[PDB]
C-alpha cells in the first residue's frame, strides 16, 4: 500500500494506490482505499483490511450521531474519535490511518495515525509499505500553499515512485480532492503514471 | 530452513500372477495442489525382464531407478552377461536403499518380474531397504484406498461358500492376466474418485516369459 | 514413520528339546496395516535365527550381514560360530552405530554342544544378555513367557510348540498391532525346522472352541 | 473449492465447483456450495464448511427477520455487514471465505468477505484453492457490458479451470444467476463433465457370503396396546 | 541450506507444432522492493536451446557460468562441435538435473526452477522442468511460481493434451504466451510489465525477442469501483 | 426497576383481575374471525381506520409469522405488533435455527402462549 | 503405574488393589487403601493423579449417600456407574480436569447379578467380567482371557487373581508393595482377611 | 494424542431399494490394548440410526445427549423425529461446540416414515454435513472404507444384497486397521422393519 | 549506512556517509567507508564491517598480485573478485559492496553486489539502510553524462535526504571523484547539507 | 537407579550389586551380574546407560589382563583405579561420553590391605571405607555412617550389607530383585553363596 494526504491552498488531496495482497497474490487489484467518514471527512487506510475497514465503519457511525446533535464535526475530531480507537485497541489493531479533512474555517487539515495510535497534524503525510521510497522524493518536492494541479501533479509523481519500487503497491492511482467546490474523484491509469 | 524431501503424490500396484506379473501406476505429477504433468512415466522397464517404479519423492524415485538400472548393466559387464534374478535385484535394491539409511530415498519401491521358476513376482521395500516378496502391493497415496479391496477381490478375505454359515472359505482360483488388469483398472478407477492426487491416466507393463508390453488407460482429469 | 517398525510380537524361549521361536507377521504404519504376511524370524544360517523388533530394514540388513560374517568365521576357523560370539558381531556392531538411530531389539536363538541351547537378546542400545525367555509386545522387551512365567523345562517339542503358538495369539487378540498369522521355529543342535505359518483368525476360534478361553469373545 | 462471481448487465452470476475434501480425501462428489442467504441473495464459501454454512444460516435467518420488521426486501450491503461484523468479532476464528451476490431495490451487486471480516467490491471474482485458476480466465475473458448468457459462459469457465487443474476442486458446476426484476434462477449441476466411466467387473456377491453369528428383528415401533 | 536474496519470479513455456515457446520477465526483486529491473532470465545455449530460470538471480549467474563453460568445453578437440557433436537441449538438461539434484543431496541447493526449453537435431521440440530438489517433469505446457498456478490454466486451453501440440500454430502459441504474461502482471506482485520471449523453432531456428511489454491493459473498470461496500461516493 | 413483585394476583373469590380486565380490551376490540376448511385455512378482520387521511394498508392486521402460518388480533393493536415480532423471532431461535425447519402451527402458539403466560406471571 | 484389578465372578465382584503410595522415587505409604464404598452392595477402586483420586472418590461417596439418605433406597450399580462416568465426562473440558481411573464392583438386587464397570479418567465407561487400569492392565488381560469362566466360583475367582498378583510382582519394574483384596456380593462388601 | 483416534472404531451407511444400512466395528481401546469388544456405535432415537466413530466417552455423551432431544421432540411434536430434521439437530448440536467440539464423526441412517425415501448423512465433528446419495464412512479406517465402497457399490441394491456389501466394505476395511474390528454389526432398515445382524470376523 | 556510486561524463563518483551504529549508539562518527582496492578502482562498504574489511582487503591482495602479473585490472575484473568471496562465502557473510572504478577504455563504470553475491552493471548504484528512502528521489533526479559538479550535487542532495530519515546514517557526506585526471577526495559537513 | 554398595572391612572388600536389568516398564534380566574381574585380586562394579557399562567394563578388564600377561604382574588397585578413572575423565569431553560409575574393589598384596575406589561417569575417584552409586547412595550412607567400624570382620560387614539391602527393599519406589555379593581378599574374589 502507498497512500498520502496533501494539504494545498484550496483544501487537502488524498491519494491511494488501489492493491490489496495476500503474500505476492494481488487479491484485489482494484482496491479503493480512499474512505469517506463525512461529507469532506475522508481517511487513506493502510494495515490490516478488516482492522481499518471496522474502524472506519465505526468512525462513521460516531460522526453521523455527533452530526445530528452538535452539527458537522471539525476534521480534529474526527481523527480524535480515529486515535481514541486505535490507541485503546493497539494490542489488537494493525492500522495506519492518514485522515484528510476540508473545514471552511480551519480549511485543508492532514493528520497521520501510526500503530501505536498517536496523533500527529502535518502539512502532508505519505503512510504505507511504498512510503519507505519516497520519504526523499516527497520532502524535496513538498511546498506549502500549492495550486490544485501542483498537488495533483506531486500525489501522481509520488505515488508513481512509491508503486515502482514497492511489489505491495500498484494498480491504478486513486485521488480525492476537498475543497469548498466540493467532493470530486480523480483516477489516473498505469499507462500515464509509469511513464512520469 | 531448506527442506530437500517433496511429495509428487501417485499411486502404484503390483500383482503377481502364476506365471505372470502386473505393475501399474497412475501418471499424474503432483506438488501441494498444483498439476506438474499429467503424463510423467512413473513404471520403468529395468532390462532382465525387471519393471520398477520408486513412488514418493520423484527425485529420490528417478535417483534409485537409475542407479538400479545402472547396476543391472554393471552386473551384465562383471559377471559374462548373467540375467539379474528378480531375487538377485530385489537384495541389490535392499543395499542401494540402505547406503542412504542415515538421509533416505523417500520413496516406496515395488519390482515385478518372473522368478526362476517362471512363476509372478513382486516385491515391495521400505525406504531404508526393508522387503518382502507378496502377490499384491499398492504403494503411494491411494494405497490405503486399493488394499483392503485387492484383499478382498484377489484373496478372497471374509469370503465363504454360501449355505455354509462361514464354515467353508471361498476357494483361491488362479487370476488369469485379463482378470488381473480388470482389478487394477476398477481399483484406479476407484482411487481417482476418492484421491484429489490420482487420475490423468494409467500405465500397466505387465511381465510374461516373453517379455514386457505396456497398456495405457485414461482416468479423470479433475 | 517412513521406515517399517515393529515393537511387538516376537518370542524365543529355552526348553528341554532346544529352543522355540514364534513371532506374528503384522507390519503397522500408524493405525495403516501394511502387511499382515512379513517374517518376523530372520534366518541368519541353518543354525542361527534372529528375531525382528525395532527397524525392519535395521533388522533384516545387520542381520543377513551377520550370516555373512558367521560363514565367514567358518571358513577361516573350520567351526560352527558360537551363539556367544555371533551375538557379539551384531552387538559390537550395533554398538559403533550407537546415537545414530539405529532401531533393534533381536533374540539371537542358536544350538550348539559347546553352550546348548542359547538366546541373546541384541539392543540397539547396545545391550546384550544370555536368557532363558524373551518377549517383545507393543514396544515393551520381558523375560517371563506373555501367559504363565514358570511354563515347564521338561516340555514336550508338540507342547513347547503350542506353548509359543497359543502365546502370540494371547498378544495377537490384546495388541492392535499384533495379528495376521503365527509363524513358529524349533531350533536344535543339527539346525532349526520350521514349523509353518498359522492364521490367527482361524487359530482363534479353533483355541476358543478346543481350550474354552477366550468366553469374553462371542463366535 | 473454486467460487466465482461475474457481474453482467441486468445481474450478477455466482457459480462454484461440487468436490468437498477432507484432506487428500474426496468426502463429497456432489457437494452444493452454493447458498441461499435470501431468495435473491446467494452466496458460495470457501475455508472451513461448518462455518461458512453457520454464518450463511444465521446471517439468512436475521436478514429474514429484519426484512419482515422493516416490510422491505433484504439488501446485500445488510448481508454483508451482517456477516463482516460477525466474522470480524470472531477474528478470524470464523474460517468463512464467502463472494456474496445478489439483487435488491437497489440494484445488483457482488462482494467478497474473508475470515477476519475485510470485504471488497468487484464485478468479478474468485475464491478458494482453485482461485488463480478460475482468476487466469476471467482476467483473460471478461469485458464491461457482458450479457446473461456471456456471463454464465464465463462463470462455468472459470470454474472449470479451477476443476481441472486444482486438486482441491472437481466434479460438476452449479450456477446462480440473479436478474433485476426476476427470480433467481438456481442451476444445480449446470455442468457435469467428469461422469464415472463403467467400472470392468461387477462387485455384487451371492447371498449367504458373509459370516453371521446372530440375527433379531429390532423393535422401532413404540410400546403397543393391549 | 541458505536463503534465496534477489530473485525472478515465473518462467512459463509451451510446445507447438513446429518448437516451443519460452518467456520470463525482466525483474530481480529483493523481497517486496523490486529492485533490478534490466535482469535477462532467458539465458540461450547455441540456436536450439534457451534455459529460463526463476529465484535466487546469484544462483542463476552461475548457472549461466556453468552453461558457458560447457559450450567451451564441449567444443575442446571435437570437429563436429557447431553440427552432428553440437550441444542438445536434452544434453544441458540432464547436466542441471545433475547438479540440482546433487546441491540438494549435500544440503546445499541453487535456489531455482528451471525450464529447458529447444529442439533436439531430429527435430522433436524438447520441454523439461528442474528445480531446487531435483525434481523433473515434463508436459506439453510448463511454468515455475506464479505461472504454475495461473499460466498453466490458459496454455492448458490451447495444449491440453500431447494431441493438441500439432494443432497449434507459432502464432496462436506466442499469443497464449503474451496473454499469460498480461495475467501475470496484473495478479502477481513479484512480477514486472517488461519481459523476454524466446521462440526455437524447427524451420526458422532461435528468435530470441527483448524489451517486449505488457499491452492491451483493462483498468478503466476501475473508475466506477468505490468503497469497499456501502460507500457511494 | 423496583416492580420485581407480581401485578397479576388471585382476589378472594380466585379471579385474575388483571387477565379478566385483558380479557374486556380485547372484547371492546373489532371483530377478527378464522375459519378452517378442508384444502386451507381463511383469517379476516375489518381494517377500523382512525383517520381517512391514515394509510390503512401500512398496517398490517393480519401478520406472516412463518411461510406457513398467519395472525389476526382483537383487542389493543401495539401489543399485537410487538407479539408478532417475538413470534417471528422465537419461530427462528427455538426451532428453525436447531431443527432447520420452520415450527408446526401448534408449537409456535406454545411459544406465543408461554410469552402471554409470563406477562401473566412475571415481575 | 498404581494396580487396580477387578473380576467378576458368578455371585460376586472381586477388586485387587495396590496397597502402594509412591511421589516419584519416595515411597509414602504401603498400606494405602484405593477403595471407597459408594452404597452398601456398590465398591469404586480408583487410580490416577495424587489428591485428584480420593478428592474424586469422596465426592462420588457423599453423593450417592445423600441420594441413599433422601430416597430411602439403593441406587444400582448401573445408575451409579452412569453417576461417575458423567462427573467424569464434565472434568475433560473443565479448567483443571480430574487425572482418576475407577473400577466400580457392585452386586444388584433387583436383578441378583453382580456387575463390574471399567471407567477412565476422560468418562469412557465399558461393563466387564475382568478390568484393569494401567501398565498391568494388557499383561493381566491375556492371562485372564485364558482362565476366566463365568461360572467361576468366589473361591476359584480369588486364585485367578492371586496367580494375576503373583505373575505382575515378577514382571514389573516397581515394588507396588502387595494388594487389598475385597469382595461384592448379595450380603455387602468385605475385606479378603489373607491374600 | 489426537482424540480421533484414541479408542478407535468406524462406521459405514449405504443407501438402496426402499432401504438404508448402517453397520459398526465392537472394538473399543486405549490406542494399542484392545478393551472391550461389545462397543456398539450404532443407536435409534425411533426410526432414525445414530452410528458415532471418535473418543468413546463423546460417542456415550452425545447418544445419552440425541436420546434427551429426541424424547423432549416426541413429546411436544407427537410424533417420532425424521432422518432429514434429525441430522440438522446433530449439525446444530455440534456446531454450537464450535471452539471445544465433540471429537466424533457421526451418521445418520434412517428412511422417511411419510416419502419412504432412503436417507443417509455424514458429519465433521463441528457438524459440517455431507448429504451423499450412494454411502457415509466414518472413523480410524475411513480411508480403507471408501475404498471399499467406492469400487463394492452400486445403486439401488435389495436389502439382502446391500447386506452383503456393507457388510465385505465394513470387514475387509477393518482388517486394514489395527484399531477397529472385535466384531461387527449390519442393520438392515425397511420402513417398518429392521434386522440386526452380529458378523464373524477375525479378533485381531 | 549510506552509500553510492554514480557514472558521469568524465568518470564516476562514490559517495558514503561516515556512521557506524552498535544498536542506537554511535560506535564511530567519521568513519571511511569509500575503500581503495586499486589506485583508480574503488568500493563503497554497507554490512557487517568485519565482513567488508576483511573482503576489501582480500580484494586489493588479489588486485596487487593481478597487476604484478597482467597489468591494471579492469573494474570488471575487481567486481568479478567481490562477487567470488561474496557468492561462495554467502551462508558466512553481511555484506553490500558497489565497486567503481575508471579505466581509459570503459570509462566509469559501477557494478552493484547484493547479499546473495550476485552482480549488477548499472549506471549508478544505491545501498546501505538509508538508500530505502531516495529511490524515488534518485530514479526522478538521475541523468546519464552528467558533468563533475552535476554528479557531485546528485550524490550531496541525495545522501543529505538519506541521513536525514535514516538513524543508521549520518555524520559527514565523504567522496571519491575517479576521472583520467587522478583521483580526488571530497568532504561535506552537516551544516552545508542539512540546509539543501 | 541400580544399586552398587561397596564396603571395605579389616580384611577384605564386599560388592553388592542389583540383579536388575530394566529399560523403561520392561524387566529384561532379573539374574545379571554387574561385574567383572580385572585381575585375581581387583573386582570392579559397574551401572549406568545400556551397553556402555559392559563395553566399558569388558574393555578395562581386557587391558589389565593385557598389562598382567605382559609384565606377568598384578597391577595394584591404586594403579587399576588410576587407570579406570582416567579412562572415564577422557570420555566427558569425547564426541559421545560413557555415562558408566563403577565401585573398584582390590586387596593390595604388597601392602596387605583391602581398598575400595568409588569413580563417577566424569572420572571423580575416591578411595572410601564404604560406597555407593545411585539413588540408594544417601540412605545406605546414614545406615554405615552410624553402623561403620573400621576393624569389622567379613562376617560383621556382610552382616551390616544385608541390613543395607534389607532397608534398600522396603524404601524403593524399584524393585532390584535382589543383589550378588563378591569378597575380594588376599584369597581372592568369591560370590557369596546365600544372601
Ligand atoms: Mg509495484
Ligand atoms: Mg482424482
Ligand atoms: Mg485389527
Amino acid at each position: 500500500t502507498s497512500i498520502m494526504a496533501v494539504t494545498f491552498k484550496d483544501g487537502v488531496i488524498l491519494g491511494a494506490d488501489s492493491r490489496t495482497t495476500t503474500g505476492a497474490y494481488i487479491a484485489n487489484r482494484v482496491t479503493d482505499k480512499l474512505t469517506r467518514v463525512h461529507d469532506k471527512i475522508w481517511c487513506c487506510r493502510s494495515g490490516s483490511a478488516a482492522d481499518t475497514q471496522a474502524i472506519a465503519d465505526i468512525v462513521q457511525y460516531h460522526l453521523e450521531l455527533y452530526t445530528s446533535q452538535y452539527g458537522t464535526p471539525s476534521t480534529e475530531t474526527a481523527a480524535s474519535v480515529f486515535k481514541e480507537l486505535c490507541y485503546e485497541n493497539k494490542d489488537n489493531l494493525t492500522a495506519g490511518i492518514i485522515v484528510a479533512g476540508y473545514d471552511d474555517k480551519n480549511k485543508g487539515e492532514v493528520y497521520t495515525i501510526p500503530l501505536g495510535g498517536s496523533v500527529h497534524k502535518l502539512p502532508y503525510a505519505i503512510a504505507g509499505s511504498g512510503s519507505t521510497f519516497i520519504y526523499g522524493y516527497c520532502d524535496k518536492n513538498f511546498r506549502e500553499n500549492m495550486s490544485k494541479e501542483e498537488t495533483v501533479d506531486f500525489i501522481k509523481h509520488s505515488l508513481s515512485q512509491a508503486i515502482k519500487w514497492d511489489g505491495s503497491s500498484g494498480g491504478v492511482i486513486r485521488m480525492v480532492v476537498l475543497t469548498a467546490a466540493g467532493v470530486e474523484r480523480l483516477i489516473f491509469y498505469p499507462d500515464e503514471y509509469e511513464q512520469l | 530452513q531448506f527442506n530437500p524431501y517433496g511429495d509428487n503424490g501417485g499411486t502404484i500396484l503390483g500383482i503377481a500372477g502364476e506365471d505372470f506379473a502386473v505393475l501399474a501406476g497412475d501418471t499424474r505429477n503432483i506438488t501441494d495442489y498444483s498439476i506438474n504433468s499429467r503424463y510423467e512415466p512413473k513404471v520403468f522397464d529395468c532390462g532382465d525382464n525387471i519393471v520398477m517404479s520408486a513412488n514418493g519423492f520423484a527425485a529420490d524415485g528417478d535417483a534409485l531407478v537409475k542407479r538400479f538400472k545402472n547396476s543391472v548393466k554393471w552386473y551384465h559387464f562383471d559377471h559374462n552377461d548373467k540375467k539379474l534374478s528378480i531375487n538377485s535385484a530385489a537384495r541389490n535394491i535392499q543395499h542401494l536403499l540402505y547406503g542412504k539409511r542415515f538421509f533416505p530415498y523417500y520413496v516406496h519401491t515395488i519390482i515385478a518380474g518372473l522368478d526362476e521358476d517362471g512363476k509372478g513376482a513382486v516385491y515391495s521395500f521400505d525406504p531404508v531397504g526393508s522387503y518382502e516378496r507378496e502377490q499384491c502391493r499398492a504403494g503411494g497415496a491411494a494405497a490405503s484406498l486399493i488394499m483392503p479391496f485387492l484383499d478382498n477381490q484377489v484373496n478372497f478375505k471374509n469370503q465363504y461358500e454360501p449355505g455354509t454359515n462361514g464354515k467353508v472359505k471361498k476357494p483361491l482360483k488362479y487370476l488369469s492376466v485379463e482378470e488381473v488388469i480388470k482389478l487394477v483398472r476398477d481399483s484406479f478407477t476407484s482411487a481417482t474418485e476418492r484421491h484429489i492426487q490420482v487420475g490423468d491416466g494409467l500405465e500397466i507393463l505387465i511381465v510374461t516369459k516373453d517379455g514386457v508390453r505396456k497398456e495405457f488407460y485414461e482416468l479423470k482429469r479433475d | 514413520k517412513i521406515k517399517i517398525a515393529h515393537g511387538t510380537t516376537t518370542l524365543a524361549f529355552r526348553f528341554q528339546g532346544g529352543i522355540i521361536v514364534a513371532v506374528d507377521s503384522r507390519a503397522t504404519a500408524g493405525n495403516w496395516v501394511a502387511s499382515q504376511t512379513v517374517k518376523k524370524v530372520i534366518e541368519i544360517n541353518p543354525f542361527l535365527l534372529g528375531t525382528m523388533a525395532g527397524g525392519a530394514a535395521d533388522c533384516q540388513f545387520w542381520e543377513t550381514w551377520l550370516g555373512s560374517q558367521c560363514r565367514l568365521h567358518e571358513l577361516r576357523e573350520k567351526e560352527r560360530i558360537s551363539v556367544a560370539a555371533a551375538s557379539k558381531i551384531l552387538s559390537n556392531l550395533v554398538y559403533q552405530y550407537k546415537g545414530a538411530g539405529l532401531s533393534m531389539g533381536t533374540m539371537i536363538c542358536g544350538y550348539t554342544r559347546k553352550e546348548g541351547p542359547t538366546i541373546y537378546y541384541v539392543d540397539s542400545d547396545g545391550t546384550r544378555l544370555k536368557g532363558d525367555i524373551f518377549c517383545v509386545v507393543s514396544g515393551q522387551t520381558f523375560a517371563y513367557g506373555v501367559l504363565d512365567s514358570n511354563y515347564k523345562w521338561d516340555l514336550s517339542v508338540e507342547d513347547a510348540l503350542y506353548l509359543g503358538k497359543r502365546s502370540i495369539l494371547a498378544a495377537a487378540h490384546r495388541d492392535a498391532y499384533s495379528g495376521g498369522s503365527v509363524n513358529l521355529y524349533h531350533v536344535t543342535e543339527d539346525g532349526w525346522i520350521y514349523h509353518g505359518n498359522h492364521d490367527v483368525g482361524e487359530l482363534f476360534w479353533k483355541v476358543k472352541e478346543e481350550e474354552g478361553s477366550f468366553n469374553n469373545v462371542i463366535g | 473449492t473454486t467460487i466465482v462471481g461475474v457481474k453482467f448487465n441486468n445481474g450478477v452470476v455466482i457459480a462454484a465447483d461440487t468436490r468437498s475434501t477432507q484432506g487428500p480425501i474426496v468426502a463429497d462428489k456432489n457437494c452444493a456450495k452454493l447458498h441461499r442467504i435470501s431468495p435473491k441473495i446467494w452466496c458460495a464459501g470457501a475455508g472451513t464448511a461448518a462455518d461458512t454454512e453457520a454464518v450463511t444460516q444465521l446471517i439468512g435467518s436475521n436478514i429474514e427477520l429484519h426484512s419482515l420488521y422493516t416490510s422491505r426486501e433484504p439488501r446485500v450491503v445488510s448481508a454483508l455487514q451482517m456477516l463482516k461484523q460477525h466474522l470480524f468479532k470472531y477474528q478470524g476464528h470464523i474460517g468463512a471465505y464467502l463472494i456474496v451476490a445478489g439483487v435488491d431495490p437497489t440494484g445488483s451487486h457482488l462482494f467478497s468477505i474473508h475470515a477476519h471480516g475485510s470485504t471488497d467490491v468487484g464485478y468479478y471474482l474468485s475464491l478458494g484453492s482453485g482461485s488463480l485458476a478460475a482468476m487466469a480466465v476471467l482476467e483473460s475473458h471478461w469485458k464491461q457490458d457482458l450479457t446473461k448468457e456471456e456471463a454464465i459462459k464465463l462463470a462455468s469457465d472459470a470454474i472449470q479451470a479451477g476443476i481441472w487443474n486444482d486438486l482441491g476442486s472437481g466434479s460438476n458446476v452449479d450456477v446462480c444467476v440473479m436478474e433485476i426484476g426476476k427470480d433467481a434462477e438456481y442451476l444445480r449441476n449446470y455442468l457435469t463433465p467428469n461422469v464415472r466411466e463403467e467400472k470392468q467387473k461387477s462387485y455384487k456377491f451371492p447371498r449367504g457370503t458373509t459370516a453371521v453369528l446372530k440375527e433379531s428383528i429390532v423393535n422401532i415401533c413404540d410400546i403397543q396396546e393391549e | 541450506t541458505q536463503q534465496p536474496i534477489v530473485t525472478g519470479t515465473s518462467v512459463i513455456s509451451m510446445k507447438y507444432d513446429n518448437g516451443v515457446i519460452i518467456a520470463a520477465d525482466n525483474l530481480g526483486s529483493y523481497g517486496s522492493l523490486l529492485r533490478f529491473n534490466g535482469v535477462e532470465r532467458l539465458i540461450p545455449v547455441g540456436d536450439n536451446t534457451v534455459v529460463g530460470i526463476s529465484g535466487d538471480i546469484s544462483d542463476m549467474q552461475h548457472i549461466e557460468r556453468l552453461l558457458k563453460d560447457l559450450v567451451t568445453e564441449n567444443a575442446y578437440d571435437n570437429p563436429l562441435a557447431d553440427a552432428e557433436e553440437a550441444l542438445e537441449p536434452s544434453y544441458i538438461f540432464e547436466y542441471l538435473a545433475t547438479v540440482m539434484y546433487q546441491r540438494r543431496s549435500k544440503m546445499n541447493p541453487l535456489w531455482n526452477a528451471i525450464i529447458v526449453a529447444g529442439v533436439q537435431s531430429n527435430g522433436d521440440q524438447f520441454l523439461r522442468y528442474v528445480n531446487l530438489l531435483g525434481v523433473t517433469y515434463s508436459s506439453p505446457t510448463l511454468a515455475t511460481g506464479f505461472g504454475a498456478h495461473m499460466a498453466n490454466p490458459l496454455l492448458r486451453k490451447v495444449v491440453d493434451r500431447e494431441s493438441d501440440i500439432p494443432k497449434t500454430t507459432v502464432q496462436v502459441a506466442e499469443e497464449a504466451i503474451v496473454n499469460a504474461m498480461r495475467v501475470l502482471y496484473y495478479r502477481d506482485a513479484r512480477s514486472s510489465r517488461n519481459f523476454s520471449l524466446a521462440i526455437i523453432d524447427k524451420n526458422t531456428g532461435l528468435t530470441f525477442k527483448k524489451n517486449l511489454q505488457v499491452e492491451n491493459m483493462k483498468w478503466d473498470f476501475a473508475k466506477d469501483i468505490k468503497g469497499y461496500g456501502t460507500q457511494k461516493i | 426497576d423496583r416492580y420485581s413483585f407480581s401485578l397479576t394476583t388471585f382476589s378472594p373469590s380466585g379471579k385474575l383481575g388483571q387477565i379478566d380486565y385483558a380479557l374486556t380490551a380485547v372484547k371492546q376490540g373489532v371483530t377478527s374471525l378464522g375459519i378452517k376448511a378442508t384444502n386451507g385455512v381463511v383469517i379476516a378482520t375489518e381494517k377500523k381506520s382512525s383517520s381517512p387521511l391514515a394509510m390503512s394498508e401500512t398496517l398490517s392486521k393480519v401478520s406472516l409469522l412463518t411461510p406457513d402460518i398467519g395472525a389476526v388480533y382483537s383487542g389493543m393493536g401495539p401489543d399485537y405488533r410487538v407479539l408478532v415480532d417475538k413470534s417471528r423471532k422465537v419461530a427462528h431461535t427455538s426451532y428453525k435455527r436447531i431443527y432447520g425447519e420452520y415450527p408446526p402451527t401448534k408449537l409456535l402458539v406454545s411459544e406465543v402462549a408461554k410469552i402471554m403466560q409470563e406477562a401473566t406471571q412475571s415481575g | 503405574m498404581d494396580i487396580i484389578l477387578g473380576i467378576r465372578v458368578q455371585d460376586s465382584v472381586i477388586l485387587a488393589s495396590s496397597k502402594a503410595v509412591t511421589r516419584g522415587i519416595s515411597v509414602l505409604k504401603d498400606s494405602d487403601d484405593k477403595t471407597r464404598q459408594l452404597s452398601p452392595h456398590t465398591l469404586m477402586s480408583f487410580a490416577g493423579e495424587a489428591g485428584d483420586t480420593v478428592q474424586f472418590a469422596e465426592y462420588i461417596q457423599a453423593n450417592i449417600q445423600l441420594y441413599s439418605i433422601r430416597e430411602d433406597y439403593e441406587l444400582s450399580p448401573q445408575a451409579v456407574s452412569s453417576f461417575v462416568r458423567q462427573e467424569l465426562a464434565k472434568s475433560i473440558r473443565s479448567r483443571r480436569p480430574y487425572q482418576v481411573n475407577v473400577l466400580i464392583g457392585g452386586y444388584d438386587k433387583k436383578k441378583n447379578k453382580p456387575e463390574l464397570y471399567q471407567i477412565d479418567y476422560l468418562g469412557t465407561k465399558v461393563e466387564l467380567p475382568y478390568g484393569a487400569h494401567g501398565y498391568s492392565g494388557f499383561y493381566t488381560f491375556s492371562l485372564l482371557d485364558h482362565h476366566y469362566r463365568p461360572d467361576m466360583t468366589t473361591e476359584e475367582g480369588l486364585d485367578l487373581l492371586k496367580l494375576c498378583v503373583q505373575e505382575l510382582e515378577k514382571r514389573m519394574p516397581m515394588d507396588f508393595k502387595g494388594v487389598i483384596v475385597k469382595i461384592v456380593d448379595k450380603d455387602g462388601i468385605r475385606q479378603v482377611d489373607d491374600f | 494424542s489426537d482424540p480421533s483416534s484414541i479408542n478407535g472404531g468406524i462406521v459405514v451407511a449405504m443407501t438402496g431399494k426402499d432401504c438404508v444400512a448402517i453397520a459398526c466395528d465392537l472394538r473399543l481401546g486405549s490406542q494399542s490394548l484392545g478393551v472391550s469388544n461389545k462397543f456398539e456405535k450404532i443407536f435409534h432415537y425411533g426410526h432414525v440410526f445414530l452410528g458415532i466413530t471418535g473418543l468413546a466417552t463423546d460417542v456415550t455423551t452425545l447418544n445419552e445427549m440425541f436420546r434427551y432431544k429426541t424424547n423432549l421432540y416426541k413429546l411436544k411434536e407427537e410424533r417420532a423425529i425424521e432422518p432429514e430434521t434429525f441430522t440438522q439437530l446433530v449439525s446444530s448440536s455440534l456446531y454450537e461446540r464450535r471452539f471445544g467440539p465433540y471429537f466424533v464423526g457421526p451418521v445418520v441412517a434412517g428412511i422417511n416414515s411419510k416419502s419412504g425415501k432412503p436417507f443417509i448423512a455424514g458429519f465433521d465433528l463441528i457438524g459440517c454435513i455431507d448429504e451423499a446419495k450412494d454411502f457415509i464412512v466414518s472413523g480410524t479406517a475411513s480411508d480403507q472404507l471408501f475404498g471399499m465402497c467406492e469400487s463394492l457399490y452400486e445403486p439401488n441394491l435389495e436389502p439382502e444384497d446391500l447386506f452383503e456389501t456393507i457388510s465385505q466394505a465394513l470387514l475387509n476395511a477393518a482388517d486394514r486397521d489395527a484399531l477397529s474390528g472385535w466384531g461387527a454389526v449390519v442393520y438392515i432398515i425397511k420402513k417398518d422393519e429392521v434386522v440386526k445382524r452380529y458378523l464373524k470376523m477375525r479378533q485381531d
